[PDB]
């Protein structure tokens, strides 16, 4: 409980690590601004070494020093009372090559990754003739794959009945041992709600979800 | 029984990945193919289950000929020979049937007469990186990854037509050897649309039934 | 010199042969290996992990996330079938497109067991009881709560634990995995009543596949 | 390389020959044996048992 | 006799093969060896020696010996760029036709370091000071004397020594090797003022080349 | 990675150094080539980096035929054979298709029918001196050095035409083996002009830029 790194403190109390393996002012718990989980929500996703770069001194290390090796750990916790119900899925997919809505092009940069701001899924299709937009129908999960089979990646179920939080540890997964970080995004954190959030009248109508990222052993 | 489900026994197969025709007299008759796994649909699904692969390569070519309709006067031709040139990534590329790029030095090529065994050749794993990447979330244009470029192939006759043209076909086969896989993926559900990228149309999850019970 | 004799099947090209080959590029100095995590040595390591089962097809929840959810509410009738699905292999059953089913369509004969893990993702206060009756092949589908209790089953409680595990053999009617209301779902005031239920599938022990073929999930 | 010399009777197909052969289906993992009663190792084990002789033919 | 079986790829001619061969002229009694000095076992022994760099191209000093000379004179302004050149590989930079560059155009990927040795071939009396600022890739070219001092550099004096050594990594913007006036060149009377400067390039450690190709410096 | 920069892996390649046609009936149809490295420009630059070389030699020939237009009456011809004669330095030299110099004794020659493997032969290092010299400042005429003379090649048919002529081509390949080099040289900058000597036109040092900074 109350682990600290640099000049930040996060208080916790289970962990699921990578594929079995384990991974100077940059070692601090960055915290993206929390999103709101409503009834009619579909899901959110962040590209991992892009959401850190636009804001942190880790990103100040990025603009001086392009090429690097990093190893992440991710805390995700949502606080809700005993009267809410619903189930999440926290998964961290490597090399998420998403597909465009228009059949002949590829999506542009600002649609694949908001700088430390959560891009959101939807539960319909999207238009095709408009611009370079990410095909974001949720049941195909953006990669043309069945969303039920997504648990082959390292994942952790958040279920508000018993569990409350989820901690992941991801090692460095790349082919080249040293690649430029500005044109490449190797990890992708996805949060999809399967059982939608339901509550009675009188309780608060949304549950906040906070995402805490902390890089460990960044080599340059 | 489990040895039929190993990764080596799952991919060490063969498939007719290309089929092209070229004639000898039409001044642009030469076949051309870039090596990529994403040509045939049935092999692409079996290789997109994993993300990082690393395999050697073994190619065989079956070549046959066919007499085009000539004019007259009892055409007799001797046996043909075929030249199959292979270009590494970052080399010269021909553009006509007679160019400098065929008589170059560092492009390995075979010569094969008809009526013999088909000409097997074998290419080792060529990359600056450590493994091929069947998926790449990043720019080089989006999702190209110019590191895993395996090279091209080129074919032509080494004869000049005397009284009748001859067209010829070629069926390039394909066989990975000593495969190692890494970080598996869920199998692709939606149909394939374009060869170069991963685009798709949204589709349902499973063929329906009438109700829950 | 040395005398030879060419046996039949000499200058042929077998499609699934095994011979050596001349290298196209000698003196290349190939790039050495690198320790990359998550190596797969056999395809049954894919089939060991879990996946969610689209048990709620019903012709219009297929193109949504309502295919994976089973509706459970406090009804007015005691004794009712929550869900149920056959285990007929291949012929458009519900276990086809899942992660276990996509591997096993690359083979012709297989045998093994199945872990069916359920998970009640409802409220934190509401309790209740459920039956999970597996009907053996040869026997019929039970049409009542009572005769399903006579067959092999397991009574699953909500207030104690939130996940029950049911194991079942599977082989290429042939069986049913029906689930029945034991009691109604009592829930305190200022809590919603309708709760959902997921479903998981993985291989219990190792399967035994043979005689590879190509998949029918393509054009 | 290594010098050879093709003897006569080289590219022929003898009907009752004996040579090796390439397997059509490698990595199959063939079904193993099973103890089944009544194995015949030679045809004279058929001729050892008795039979009844039609010694009363007489055309009808 | 002995049974054989001709594998595919039998009567083919691979361009880069490796087999034995019958000798055309046996019983020749070939001329034996002789100890001849200066044997080359690897091409990196060519790339180890130095060469002069044509850093003064300027469209009309190319067909003369003024391409290798950098003009340095006592100007009236304090703070001025003497020279500067990018390190963009291959695309008509100044390190292309030198002895290091002519070998490395026979390959596709290479990496190593570079010794840049300067030499002030001016008078014997005149002194002065120079900066040798290397800008790392990703950072911009410095547009002032002052910010080049903040980057990595080395101040080089004339009166003490006549040659400074600057080492730099090189790999297939991407960097600059600019040089700046620190002070003016004070020179006593009855000596000329304009002095020149040479430039040398060699490989510091061993390079690492791979995947040979043919050169583009031909018709 | 350094084994890709050794001298053995730098020169042990192949190149189509010659390409000539000859027909059977025209009374002077026979191909002729003197062995010298200075034929193709791309190999000459790779061998003029050193001064004194010493290598064995390995030649392969790819030969194909083509039916010339005959008159009529259903021309049928059996397979052709080709004779490839090699002359050592200081031997007899033919001048017609039928001469005494073909049926001589101490000139090794091969015989090759079509439809088989191409006829590789291998010549060892033949010189009175200890090493070949790709540069020679001295007279024998200036800059010839008659010591490093490697010999010639000659090709012809061994058949007589019956009803239709046949022309044929040949692409002689070339491959040094067990190379040792000595006293390296700076790489030649100006373009090549004449095959026999080292003459050149003066040219600039390096493609220019706009100014010094």
């Amino acid at each position: 409980r109350s682990i600290t790194l640099g000049n930040s403190t996060i208080t916790t109390q289970n962990v699921v690590v990578g594929y079995g393996v384990w991974p100077v002012a940059t070692c601090r718990f960055y915290t993206l601004e929390s999103v709101q989980w409503m009834k009619n929500s579909a899901g959110w996703w962040w590209k991992l070494p892009d959401a850190l770069s636009q804001m942190g001194l880790f990103g100040q290390n990025m603009q001086y020093h392009y090429l690097g090796r990093t190893g992440y750990t991710i805390h995700v916790q949502c606080n809700a009372s005993k009267f809410h119900q619903g189930c999440l899925l926290v998964v961290c997919v490597p090399e998420a090559e998403m597909g465009c809505s228009n059949l002949n092009n590829t999506p542009e940069f600002s649609e694949l990754s908001g700088g430390d701001s959560a891009r959101m899924f939807t539960d319909t299709q999207v238009g095709e003739s408009n611009a370079k937009k990410v095909q974001t129908a949720v049941w195909n999960a953006g990669m043309g794959v069945g969303v039920g089979n997504l648990t082959i990646f390292p994942h952790q179920w958040i279920n508000l009945r018993t569990n409350n939080s989820a901690t992941l540890v991801m090692p460095y997964i790349n082919s080249v041992p040293m690649d430029n970080m500005f044109r490449h995004n190797n990890l992708t954190l996805m949060i999809i709600p399967f059982v939608p959030l339901n509550y009675s009248e009188g309780s608060s109508p949304y549950v906040p979800i906070t995402v805490t990222i902390a890089p460990m052993c960044a080599e340059y | 029984s489990r040895s039929e489900s190993s990764i080596e026994n799952f991919l060490c197969r063969s498939a007719c990945v290309y089929y092209a025709t070229y004639t000898n007299n039409s001044k642009k008759g030469f076949a051309e193919w870039v090596i990529n796994t994403r040509q045939v649909a049935q092999l692409r699904r079996k290789l997109e289950l994993f993300t990082y692969l690393r395999f050697d390569l073994e190619l065989t070519f079956v070549i046959t000929s066919a007499q085009q309709p000539s004019t007259a006067s009892s055409v007799d031709a001797p046996v043909q020979t075929h030249q199959i040139m292979y270009v590494p990534p970052g080399g010269p590329v021909p553009t006509k049937v007679k160019d400098y790029a065929w008589q170059t030095s560092t492009n390995p090529s075979v010569f094969w007469t008809e009526g013999n065994a088909p000409p097997r050749m074998s290419i080792p794993f060529i990359s600056i990186g450590n493994a091929y990447s069947c998926f790449y979330d990043g720019w080089t244009v989006y999702g190209i990854n110019t590191l895993n470029n395996m090279g091209t192939l080129y074919m032509r006759h080494v004869n000049e037509a005397g009284q009748g043209p001859i067209k010829s076909t070629v069926r390039i086969y394909f066989k990975p050897k000593h495969v190692k896989a890494w970080v598996p993926r869920p199998p692709r559900l939606c149909q394939y649309e374009k060869q170069k990228n991963v685009n798709f149309s949204p589709i349902g999850v499973t063929t329906s039934r009438t109700d829950i019970i | 010199g040395l005398p030879v004799m060419t046996t039949p099947g000499s200058t042929q090209f077998l499609t699934s042969d095994d011979f050596q080959s001349p290298s196209a590029m000698p003196q290349f100095d190939v790039t050495p290996e690198m320790q990359i995590p998550g190596r797969v040595n056999n395809l049954m390591e894919i089939a060991e992990v879990d996946s969610v089962v689209p048990v709620n097809n019903t012709e219009d929840n297929v193109s949504s996330l309502k295919a994976y959810q089973i509706p459970v509410q406090s009804n007015s009738d005691n004794g009712k079938q929550v869900f149920g699905f056959p285990l007929q292999p291949g012929a458009n059953n519900v276990l086809n497109r899942t992660l276990l089913g996509e591997i096993l369509n690359y083979y012709t004969h297989w045998s093994g067991s199945i872990k069916l893990t359920f998970m009640f993702c409802g409220s934190a206060m509401a309790t209740g009881k459920f039956l999970l009756a597996y009907s053996p092949p040869g026997a019929g589908v039970p049409k009542n709560r009572k005769d399903a209790m006579l067959g092999t089953h397991v009574i699953w409680d909500v207030g104690l634990q939130s996940s029950c595990v049911l194991c079942v053999p599977w082989i290429s009617a042939a069986g049913y995995v029906t689930c029945w209301y034991q009691t109604n779902i009592v829930v305190p005031a200022d809590v919603q009543s309708s709760c959902d239920i997921l479903c998981f599938v993985s291989a219990c022990n190792d399967f035994s596949v043979r005689m590879l073929k190509d998949t029918p999930f393509i054009r």
